[PDB]
């Protein structure tokens, strides 16, 4: 269930969902596994923050285990390509896919939560079939987490190489050590 | 009598960066003139009256026009306005209103009351709200364009002159309104919306359509140059109000290389006010560049930044003035870029 | 009592239109091909103004009824003409005082009338395309002199053109 | 001919905590003064009018830098109303029978309007006064006239106009242009309860725009460019209200008893709590009577039944009504 | 089904859920297992108050047998970054998160009903894989439960060494109890 709340204009009362009403004060939310689904309807709210204001700043707040890696990256390239800085949020727990979208924000916006937890790991796969289509989708794959690794060296600073050795396994970062790894700006622990 | 090209002359005086629009007003006026002086007693008679209709954004000098037209022409002018006007009788005020505030700039005088010219802002405001189920009868919509029909085309309404000193007089004077003039304009909102979808391209919210990249880089004055009675249908107003008005203008937009045109050209410019103000002292005033820079970006970010421009000022020469005649030996007066921030002083010569 | 209706015409469609039934045995038919809006007014009785809103009572007091015909683009030429009040006529001794003539051509009222009909506004949003041509000519007409006649084309409606000005 | 820095020191006598008040005033007066002796000839013609409109908080004081300004100044004075709502030559009058039937120095002398907010746009005499500001003649019977008549034109151009009054409700609608959005999120900032809502430093930032949503004309607001901001009160003020002017409330009642040949004291640590009573109940200072006079009701009461008591102290307890005020026999 | 009630304004009658009325109120539900679209729906409530009103303290009524740490944690940090005191309650049970997040309200603003009932266990989980990935995941836990019993004591006042020993196994704690815990303030017997 989604609760209804009131909103007082200047013409008169509008009832709003909840989700919708953040909506207008340009917030996202990301909820749950990253799919072609969600991933298509957050381009779509992105889309229509750009039209009504291409200057004011948008906040995107992640809470979810990660998911697809392609409906991801489509996420990735509409951060960059519009002008507004998308500033990110990570609550509860950001995956793989989380944190990538996490650490791509704008530079100087980016929080994390004092108890949120971030993991980050290679990229999962896999086939079935005859060898020769098991190498095509070994290479594909393959570029992908090199690509992946690029990126988060350019928006967290660090060294292609410390990346790929961090990512061979699963590895969990708290929130105070995602800022001496680059992965934030800071911490929003009270309100000033 | 008054010719074209020597009016807008004078215009230009008054208002800056608007060329289209005088050469609407100023063929409509002479004709007014003409058609009022000119008998026409003539084989064709009744000469239509070919009322204007202002479009603009806010703040872009609609009021100035009227205004700087009315003081320098001889006819009485007035500035009313469509919000407060309600029909059938309502709470909020009646028609016949306009016409008995036009009479005080008349002093009472029939024949000057049709000579005279008569405004109304925020005319957008009254565009037909149309929700089907809430009333039916929008009064503060549709139904107040039914009421001023009427009025504009020419009809005669009783009008008691001076309000009557008691009881005794309880007369009432016949106006006609025929060969009066009426100039109805207000900016309205969301019009540049209608018209890029019918005319332009396939803009909006995606990714190929153009963005609003262009929120204050470049002027939307050019769409409305393009504007039609079609488009305004959508808005709201009745074909037939919008024939009443075949004229139409378009006034752009205001450019901040304009603001600083605004202070140095007009004649009524605030920098030759407080110039002479000080010139009589054995002073002189001296606007830089840079100081004019930051007054556009201090106004422009406050809403009607047009009428924002005395705030800033008079703070700036607030403290300065107060301490000019303590001072003495003091012949010229700088001013700065950061004084107007605030962070700075004017500079003083001896 | 005359004002004009709007939307008497769908009352009026309903009603003229004999109705049928959507099923298989009821009959349908095939009416109401082309709008007639002014063929369809003159169908009109009390019962569908009542509907609209008008009291019975209050029509009665009104027997007879005037039905007018909407003027077409053929209606417009012959308004500009004829007619002794005519706005063709106004301009006309308009400039007939400024010892200037004026004259109209056949193949420019044909494009007002074309253009008077995309505005949906009837004979009085006939000034605006007048007005909109001669702008530019009522601009400098008064200064200028030893000006004697001004034809209009159809050119100088769509705006490719300037207004034949002859000097005498 | 005066100063603003010598004006200043001659009101700041009768003028407290009212600093920036001042600038404006004697900026506006000053060039006042001189734009009807100077030959008006130069290049810069059509010099805007310089007219002042006060922001009237309720019993701020306003009247009393009228009556300040008026009684430094030489030229005439008069208290108009807007009560008459139509018959404005009437006012007119009054200064000339204060001036004499002298048109000259008529002309030299400014009037102050209170009230004004009672004609805004609440229902059009606005738009008679609209002539009268921007320079007419009004007949006038001088002297009125000994039976069954003619009338003396003054013009009206040249002379200045001072037009005030308390406006309600005008803090409301400054706060929904100056808020500029809410914010819902982390790094949106929220506002407190009051942060910014004061009443000071919220008219500073007032401009024409927003009284034109009140109800005002702007061609009434175009003749009055220059707008002074006026503070409501503080609490040093109050202080010394009650204690530096000779017409004081403590003053007065001390008076009322020294015929009865007792005295009485209000000692500082009294005056502070009183204070902050005052600005609770949003009144100024005409509101100050209820605070005095509470306390005093039950000692005034029982006062003339009781004997041998020479001098009368009050306490700050007496104040918060608590301890009853000590009797000095 | 939700029932539909009917609010009197001076501008007219409105018609409002059960949820949404008393969310106009300052008043949140907290039922079921905390899962993440859950938790995600009750912090944009907390944020929607905070803008109308940062001065009036929040009530938030828990019912829950628990659910993930991480989708709770989120709303833990919330609850003390932004101004207002949240009032806490626990109607019916309060298991291993709902405990922590019911102290972690205002102290002072905590209750517990006569016949509420709360439950405390450390962390659950588990991993399959290789021994270098058990290890990893094991650290993270156990991280999570030394941050778990750091804040419990924080707020109830123990020590560490307690909640340690407390925490080891399931542990009941009735409402009497609570209070000589410092986990909560009072209980709300009667009205008064
Ligand atoms: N051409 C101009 N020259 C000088 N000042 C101008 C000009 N155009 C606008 N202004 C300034 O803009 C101010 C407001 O002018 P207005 O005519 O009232 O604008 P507006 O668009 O009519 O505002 P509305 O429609 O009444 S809300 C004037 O007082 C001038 O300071
Ligand atoms: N700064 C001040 N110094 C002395 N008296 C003051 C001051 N401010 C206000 N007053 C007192 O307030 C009274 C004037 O109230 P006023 O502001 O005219 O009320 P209103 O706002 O209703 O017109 C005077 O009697 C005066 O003694």
């Amino acid at each position: 269930l989604v609760p209804m709340v009131i909103e007082q204009t200047s013409r008169g009362e509008r009832s709003f969902d909840i989700y919708s009403r953040l909506l207008k004060e340009r917030v996202i939310f990301l909820t749950g596994q990253v799919e072609d689904h969600m991933a298509n309807l957050i381009v779509a709210q992105m889309l229509f923050l750009e039209a009504e204001n291409p200057e004011k700043d948008i906040y995107l707040y992640i809470n979810s285990p990660g998911g697809v890696i392609t409906a991801g990256m489509s996420i990735y390239d509409t951060m960059q390509f519009i002008k507004p800085d998308v500033s990110t949020i990570c609550m509860g727990q950001a995956a793989s896919m989380g944190a990538f979208l996490l650490t791509a924000g704008a530079k100087g916006k980016r929080f994390c939560l004092p108890n949120s937890r971030v993991m980050i790991h290679q990229p999962l796969g896999g086939y079935q079939g005859q060898a020769t289509d098991i190498e095509i989708h070994a290479r594909e794959i393959l570029k992908v987490k090199g690509r992946m690794n690029e990126l988060m060296a350019l928006h967290t600073g660090q060294s292609l190489e410390q990346i790929e050795r961090d990512t061979e396994r699963d590895r969990f970062l708290s929130a105070p050590e995602a800022v001496e790894y680059g992965l934030v700006d800071s911490i929003l622990t009270h309100r000033n | 009598l008054p010719t074209p090209h020597e009016i807008r002359n004078h215009l230009d005086d008054y208002v800056i960066g608007q060329e289209q629009a005088k050469k609407v007003l100023a063929v409509a006026v002479y004709n007014h003139y003409k058609r009022l002086r000119n008998g026409d007693t003539s084989n064709g008679v009744e000469l239509g009256k070919s009322n204007i209709l202002l479009i603009g954004p806010t703040g872009s000098g609609k009021t100035l026009l009227a205004e700087t037209l009315a003081r320098l022409l001889d006819v009485p002018f007035t500035m009313a306005d469509a919000t407060t006007l309600t029909e059938a009788g309502y709470v909020g005020e009646d028609v016949e209103n306009i016409i008995q505030k036009l009479l005080q700039k008349s002093d009472y005088d029939v024949q000057k009351a049709q000579r005279g010219i008569v405004y109304i802002d925020q005319i957008d405001k009254i565009s037909r709200k149309s929700d089907n189920p809430s009333i039916t009868r929008d009064v503060s919509g549709e139904g107040v364009q039914q009421a001023l029909l009427k009025l504009i085309e020419g009809t005669v309404a009783a009008v008691p002159p001076q309000g009557g000193r008691k009881h005794p007089q309880q007369e009432f004077l016949q106006v006609d309104t025929s060969k009066i003039l009426f100039i109805c304009g207000g900016a309205f909102a969301g019009l540049d919306k209608v018209i890029s979808h019918r005319v332009e391209t396939g803009s909006g919210i995606g990714f190929g359509a153009t963005v609003k990249a262009k929120s204050d880089k470049a002027s939307e004055g050019e769409l409305l140059a393009q504007v039609e009675p079609e488009d305004l249908i959508k808005f709201g107003l009745i074909p037939e109000f919008i024939g009443r008005l075949p004229v139409v203008a378009t006034l752009n937009e205001l450019s901040e290389e304009a603001l600083i045109q605004i202070l140095k050209e007009p004649k009524n410019a605030l920098t030759k006010q407080y110039q002479a103000l000080f010139n009589l002292e054995g002073v002189d005033l001296e606007f830089r560049d840079e100081a004019l820079d930051a007054i556009a970006k201090k106004a422009m970010a406050r809403k009607t930044g047009a009428r924002g421009l005395r705030s800033i000022v008079e703070a700036a020469l607030l403290d300065t003035m107060y301490d000019l005649p303590s001072m003495e030996d003091v012949e010229k007066v700088v001013i700065d870029e950061s004084v107007i921030d605030g962070q700075s002083e004017p500079l003083l010569i001896y | 009592c005359g004002g004009a209706f709007a939307g008497l015409d769908k009352v009026i469609s309903h009603r003229v239109e004999t109705g049928s039934g959507i099923g298989f045995g009821a009959t349908v038919k095939a009416k109401s091909d082309k709008a007639s809006e002014g063929e369809l007014l003159a169908q009109v009785e009390p019962e569908d103004l009542i509907k609209f809103g008008l009291i019975p009572e209050f029509i009665g007091r009104l027997p007879v009824v005037a039905t007018l015909n909407e003027l077409s683009e053929e209606a417009l030429i012959q308004i500009l003409k004829e007619p002794k009040n005519a706005l063709t006529k106004q301009y006309q001794a308009l400039f007939n005082l400024e010892g200037v003539d004026l004259e109209f051509r056949d193949e420019a009222l044909d494009a007002i009338a074309k253009k008077a009909m995309a505005r949906k506004t009837g004979a009085r949003g006939l000034r605006s395309i007048v007005e909109a041509a001669l702008l530019d000519t009522m601009y400098d007409l008064p200064s200028m002199e030893d000006v004697e006649k001004v034809v209009i084309d159809e050119s100088v409606i769509d705006g490719q053109s300037e207004p034949l000005l002859i000097y005498g």
